[PDB]
C-alpha cells in the first residue's frame, strides 16, 4: 500500500543522505596518506572535523529505520551479510576514535596508529558498502523458510567487486573535490591533482557498474537516472581539468553519488531481498513490512525530525563554510608520550 | 560453546564495553553545560578552565562512546535475526525514533561545540552543549523503553496470523511503567558516575596543588559531591520504584536477587552466600539483614510474600511448556550485591570531601588523594552491575511475558538467535573483544594523561 511504498523511499533517502554526506568523509580518509607523499593531513581532516559525527548518524538512522519499517529486511540482509558487515563495523569503530584521539598525543607513532584507524574507517566502508548494495541488487539465495545460507561466490563475484571499486573510486573523487572546495592554497592544488588522476578511471568504473546494473536489473524509467549520472560525471570530469568552480565541481560529483543510490534502489524495487532460487520467495515491501499503524506513527515522527535534521545540518556546514589553509591550522596541542 | 551461548556473550561483552562510557557521557554533558553557563553569567575565568579541562575529558569519552554503540545498532539483525523479526513492529520504533530525535542532535551539535568556541556567539555556543546534554537523556529514554518492552511488553498484540509481535499503541509503549522507572534510575545512575568523576578528579588536584588552581578545583569538588549525593537520593527513590515493578512483572528476577528457593513470608536479605549456587537447595546465608526485601518488593517491611525460584519453575512450565526458566544464580546474585554495595565508596567519598572542604578549607591528606582514585571506578562498575542483573535476571526470556498483558507475546533467547555457525560468531566475538579492550586501555590512559596534566 501507500505507506509501504512511501517508506521505501524514506529509507532510500536516508541511505541517499548517508552516501552524500559520508561519501566525501570517506574520500578524505583515503586521501590523507597520498597527501604526505603532517600539515596537509590535519588540514584535510579538519574539513570533516565538525561534521563527521552528524554525517555518520544517517547510516545509523537508515539502519534503525529498516528495523522499524521492514523488520524482515533488517533481519535478513544484516544476518546474511554477516562477514562483509563485520569489517564495516571494524573500520567504523576505529575511525570514530582515531579522528578525536589523533591530536591528543603529540607523537609520530601515535598519529601513525590514528591514520590507520581513519584509513580503516574510510577504505572498508567505501568498498564493502558498494559490494553490500550490489549483493542486494544481484540477489541472495533466500528460500521459502526465510533462510539464506550464504556462500563465498554469492559475495565475491564480478558484479559485486565492480560495485565496490566503483563506490570507493567515486568516494575518493567525491573527497577530492570536497577538499578543493573546503581548502585554499597548496592543499587545494593537491586536491585537484588527485581529482584529475581519479577522473577517467573512476568514470569508467561508475559507467561500467551503472550500465551493468541497468542492463541486468534496471527498469525503463531508470535510464534517465543513468543518463543524468553520465552527464553529471562528464560535467564533473571536465570541471577538474580547469578549476573554474569548486562548488560546481562538488555539486556535479554530488549528483553522481546521488544517482548511484537512486539507480541501486530503483532496480531494487519492489523487492528488498531478491531470491536467486525463486522470485516468489523474494522479500518485498509488502510481505516484510510493518503494520500501517507502525508506519503511520513513524511517518509523523519522520515528517517532523527529518526536515528538521536537514535544517541545522545545513546550517552547520554554513557555519564552517570558510576555507581553511595551512596557515589557519592551529599548532598541535598534544601531550607528550 | 554452542551458537546461542557465543551470541549471548558477544551481545553482552560489547554492550558492557558500551556502558563503560555511556553513564559518564550522560552525566558529564549537563555538568559541563553548568560550568559553561556559570562562566557566561558570573564572568568567572575559573569556570572557563573547568569547562575546557572537563570538556577535554568528555570528548575523549564521547568519541569511544560513539564507537562502542555502532555495533549495537546492527547487532540485532546480525546475531538475533529471529528476535528482530518477532518484535520488529514494536522494538524498532524506539530505536529509529531515537535516531532522528536524539542521535542527530547530539552528534551534529557536538561538532559545533568543539569548533565553535571562537566562531559561534557565546549564547549560541552555550546552547550547543545544552542540546547535547538534553539529547543524551533523550537517547537514553528511547533505548531504555525499547529494552523495557522486553521486560514488560505493553501496547502490543501477538497477531497469530504472522509469527511476530505487532505494535498497538505507541503512547503505551513509551509511557511504560518499567520504561519511566528505568530511565529515571539510569539517568540518576549516570549523574552519580559523572558527579563522582568530577569530584574525584577535582579533589585529587586539591591535594596535588597543596603538596588559582585551588580556587578552580574547589568549586568543582563541591559541585561534584552534591551532584553525587543528589544522584544517590535519586537512585534510592528510583531504585524503590523499580523493585516494586520487578515484583509484579518478573517474579523470577525478584527472587533472583535473593536466590530464594521456597515461598516464604518476609524473607531475609543475605549479604553473602557461599558456593557456586547451582541447585540453590544447599545455599548458606551470611549476615541476613531483615526489613529489606519486604520494603523493596511491596514497599512495606512486613507481610510480603515472595514466590521461590523452585516454586516459580514448575508454575512457568504449566503455561509456557517444559523449559529451564532458572537464570544464572551465581552471576545475578553477586552482580546484585555489587550494584548496591558500590554505593558506599561514592557516597562515602562525597561526605568526606565536603567535610574536608568546609569554610574554604583545602584538604592536603595523602590518603584522601588515594581515596578519590579508588572512588572513580566505583560508579562505573556499579552501573555495569545494575544492567547485568537486568539482562541476566530475565533469562532465558529475550522478551519476558507480561503477567497482566498478552501471554503469547514472548520469546526465548534460544528461539531469537540467528542461524550462524559456531565459528562465524566466535570470530566476531574474538575480534570485538580485543578491539574494544585495546581502545579501553587507550581510553583509560588518555584520561590519566590529561588529568595529571591539568589545564
Ligand atoms: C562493597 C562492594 C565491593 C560491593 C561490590 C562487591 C560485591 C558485593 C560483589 C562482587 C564480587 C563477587 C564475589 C562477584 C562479582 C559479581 C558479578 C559476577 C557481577 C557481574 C560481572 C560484572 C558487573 C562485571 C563488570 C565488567 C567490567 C565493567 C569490567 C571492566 C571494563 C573492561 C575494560 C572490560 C569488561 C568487559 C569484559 C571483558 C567482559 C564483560 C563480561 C560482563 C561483566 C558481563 C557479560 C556477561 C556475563 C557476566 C555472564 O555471566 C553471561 C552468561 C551467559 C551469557 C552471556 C553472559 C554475558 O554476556
Ligand atoms: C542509558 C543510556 C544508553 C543505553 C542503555 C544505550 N545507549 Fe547508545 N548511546 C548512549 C546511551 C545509551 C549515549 C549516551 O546517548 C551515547 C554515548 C555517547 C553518544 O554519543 O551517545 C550512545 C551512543 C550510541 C550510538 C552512536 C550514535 C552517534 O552519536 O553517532 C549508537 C548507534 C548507539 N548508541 C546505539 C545503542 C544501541 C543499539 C543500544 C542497545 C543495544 C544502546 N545504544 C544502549
Ligand atoms: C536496545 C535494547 C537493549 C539494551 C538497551 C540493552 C542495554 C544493555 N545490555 Fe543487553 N540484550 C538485548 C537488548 C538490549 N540490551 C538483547 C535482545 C539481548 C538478547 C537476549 C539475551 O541474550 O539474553 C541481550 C543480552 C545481554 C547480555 C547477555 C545476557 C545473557 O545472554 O545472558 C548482557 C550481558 C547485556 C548487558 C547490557 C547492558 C550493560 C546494557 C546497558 C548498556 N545484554
Ligand atoms: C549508579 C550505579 C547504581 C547504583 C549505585 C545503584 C544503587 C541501587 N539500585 Fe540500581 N541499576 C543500575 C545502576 C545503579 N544502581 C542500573 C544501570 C540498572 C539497569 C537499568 C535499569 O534501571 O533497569 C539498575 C536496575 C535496578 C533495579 C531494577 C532491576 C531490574 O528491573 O532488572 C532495582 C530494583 C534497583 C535497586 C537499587 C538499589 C536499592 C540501590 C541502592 C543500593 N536497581
Amino acid at each position: 500500500m501507500v505507506l509501504q511504498e512511501l517508506w521505501f523511499g524514506v529509507i532510500a533517502a536516508l541511505f541517499l543522505g548517508f552516501f552524500i554526506l559520508e561519501g566525501f568523509d570517506f574520500g578524505v580518509g583515503m586521501l590523507m596518506a597520498p597527501f604526505a607523499h603532517e600539515t596537509h593531513r590535519r588540514t584535510a581532516l579538519n574539513t570533516i572535523g565538525p561534521v563527521w559525527d552528524g554525517n555518520e548518524v544517517w547510516l545509523i538512522t537508515a539502519g534503525a529505520a529498516i528495523f522499524a519499517a521492514f523488520p524482515g529486511w533488517y533481519a535478513t540482509v544484516f544476518s546474511a551479510l554477516y562477514l562483509p558487515l563485520l569489517a564495516i563495523l571494524f573500520g567504523m569503530i576505529l575511525r570514530a576514535v582515531a579522528i578525536e584521539w589523533r591530536g591528543k598525543i603529540d607523537d609520530p607513532k601515535w598519529r601513525t596508529g590514528a591514520d590507520f584507524g581513519i584509513a580503516a574507517g574510510s577504505w572498508l566502508p567505501a568498498l564493502l558498502w558498494g559490494v553490500a548494495f550490489a549483493i542486494l541488487v544481484r540477489g541472495l539465495p533466500v528460500d521459502a523458510n526465510g533462510h539464506v545460507a550464504l556462500s563465498i561466490p554469492d559475495v565475491l563475484n564480478a558484479y559485486t567487486l565492480l560495485g565496490g571499486l566503483a563506490t570507493a573510486g567515486l568516494f575518493s573523487l567525491y573527497g577530492a573535490v570536497f577538499i578543493a572546495l573546503k581548502t585554499s592554497g597548496p592543499i587545494r592544488d593537491d586536491a585537484y591533482r588527485f581529482a584529475v588522476w581519479l577522473s577517467l578511471p573512476v568514470a569508467g568504473l561508475v559507467a561500467g557498474f551503472g550500465l551493468w546494473t541497468q542492463l541486468a536489473y534496471g527498469k525503463d524509467w531508470t535510464w534517465l537516472v543513468l543518463a543524468v549520472a553520465g552527464c553529471a560525471q562528464a560535467a564533473a570530469t571536465v570541471l577538474v581539468w580547469r578549476r573554474v568552480s569548486d562548488g560546481w565541481a562538488f555539486m556535479c560529483t554530488l549528483i553522481v553519488v546521488a544517482a548511484v543510490v537512486v539507480l541501486l534502489f530503483g532496480a531494487l524495487y519492489p523487492n528488498l531481498v531478491p531470491s536467486t532460487l525463486n522470485p516468489q520467495w523474494s522479500l518485498t515491501i509488502h510481505n516484510a513490512s510493518s503494520t500501517p499503524y507502525t508506519l503511520k506513527i513513524m511517518t509523523w515522527v519522520t515528517a517532523f525530525f527529518a526536515p528538521l535534521t536537514v535544517a541545522y545540518q545545513t546550517w552547520t556546514y554554513w557555519v564552517f563554510r570558510q576555507r581553511i589553509s595551512a596557515e589557519r591550522i592551529p599548532p598541535p596541542t598534544g601531550l607528550a608520550r | 560453546m554452542n551458537v546461542v551461548d557465543i551470541s549471548r556473550w558477544q551481545f553482552g561483552i560489547t554492550t558492557v564495553y558500551h556502558f563503560i562510557f555511556v553513564p559518564l557521557t550522560i552525566g558529564l554533558a549537563p555538568l559541563i553545560a553548568v560550568m559553561q553557563t556559570l562562566w557566561v553569567v558570573t564572568d568567572n575565568p575559573a569556570w572557563y578552565r573547568l569547562t575546557k579541562f572537563f570538556g577535554k575529558l568528555f570528548l575523549i569519552n564521547f568519541a569511544i562512546g560513539v564507537a562502542t554503540g555502532i555495533v549495537q545498532e546492527f547487532q540485532f539483525g546480525m546475531n538475533w535475526s529471529e528476535y528482530s523479526r518477532f518484535v520488529g513492529d514494536v522494538f524498532g520504533a524506539p530505536l529509529a525514533m531515537e535516531g532522528l530525535a536524539a542521535f542527530f542532535f547530539e552528534s551534529t551539535f557536538i561538532g559545533l561545540w568543539i569548533f565553535g568556541w571562537n566562531r559561534l556567539p557565546r549564547l549560541v555556543h552555550l546552547a550547543c552543549i545544552w542540546i547535547v546534554a538534553i539529547a543524551v537523556n533523550v537517547s537514553a529514554f528511547f533505548i531504555i523503553a525499547a529494552n523495557s518492552f522486553m521486560q514488560h511488553p505493553v501496547g502490543a498484540h501477538y497477531n497469530p496470523t504472522t509469527g511476530r509481535a505487532e505494535l498497538s499503541s505507541i503512547v503505551v509503549l513509551l509511557t511504560n511503567n518499567t520504561a519511566q522507572a528505568a530511565f529515571t534510575h539510569t539517568v540518576s545512575g549516570a549523574l552519580l558516575t559523572a558527579g563522582t568523576f568530577v569530584a574525584a578528579v577535582s579533589a585529587w588536584w586539591l591535594v596535588r596543588s597543596s603538596t588559582d588552581t585551588q580556587a578552580m578545583y574547589r568549586p568543582a569538588t563541591i559541585l561534584g559531591c552534591w551532584v553525587a549525593l543528589a544522584a544517590t537520593a535519586g537512585l534510592l527513590f528510583t531504585g524503590d520504584h523499580q523493585g516494586k515493578l520487578m515484583f509484579q512483572q518478573q517474579p523470577m528476577k525478584m527472587a533472583s536477587a535473593e536466590s530464594l528457593c521456597d515461598t516464604q513470608t518476609d524473607p531475609n536479605f543475605s549479604v553473602l552466600t557461599v558456593g557456586r549456587q547451582n541447585n540453590c537447595d544447599s545455599l548458606t546465608r551470611v549476615i541476613e539483614v531483615p526489613y529489606v526485601l519486604p520494603f523493596l518488593a511491596e514497599g512495606r517491611i512486613s507481610g510480603v510474600t515472595l514466590q521461590g525460584i523452585r516454586d516459580l519453575q514448575q508454575e512457568y512450565q504449566q503455561r509456557f511448556g517444559p523449559n529451564d526458566y532458572r537464570p544464572n544464580l551465581f552471576v545475578t546474585y553477586w552482580s546484585f550485591r555489587m550494584m548496591i554495595g558500590l554505593m558506599a565508596i561514592p557516597v562515602l567519598f562525597a561526605l568526606i570531601a565536603l567535610w574536608l572542604t568546609r569554610g574554604g578549607q583545602i584538604p592536603n591528606q595523602r590518603w584522601f588523594s588515594w581515596l578519590a582514585l579508588l572512588t572513580m571506578p566505583a560508579p562505573f562498575l556499579a552501573n555495569s552491575a545494575g544492567w547485568v542483573f537486568t539482562e541476566m535476571g530475565r533469562q532465558p526470556w529475550v522478551v519476558v511475558p507480561n503477567p497482566t498483558g498478552d501471554q503469547l507475546v514472548r520469546l526465548t533467547v534460544k528461539a531469537g538467535v540467528s542461524d550462524h555457525s559456531a565459528t562465524v560468531v566466535a570470530t566476531s566475538l574474538l575480534m570485538f573483544t580485543l578491539v574494544y579492550a585495546v581502545l579501553a586501555v587507550i581510553w583509560c590512559w588518555l584520561l590519566k594523561r590529561y588529568i595529571v596534566e591539568g589545564p
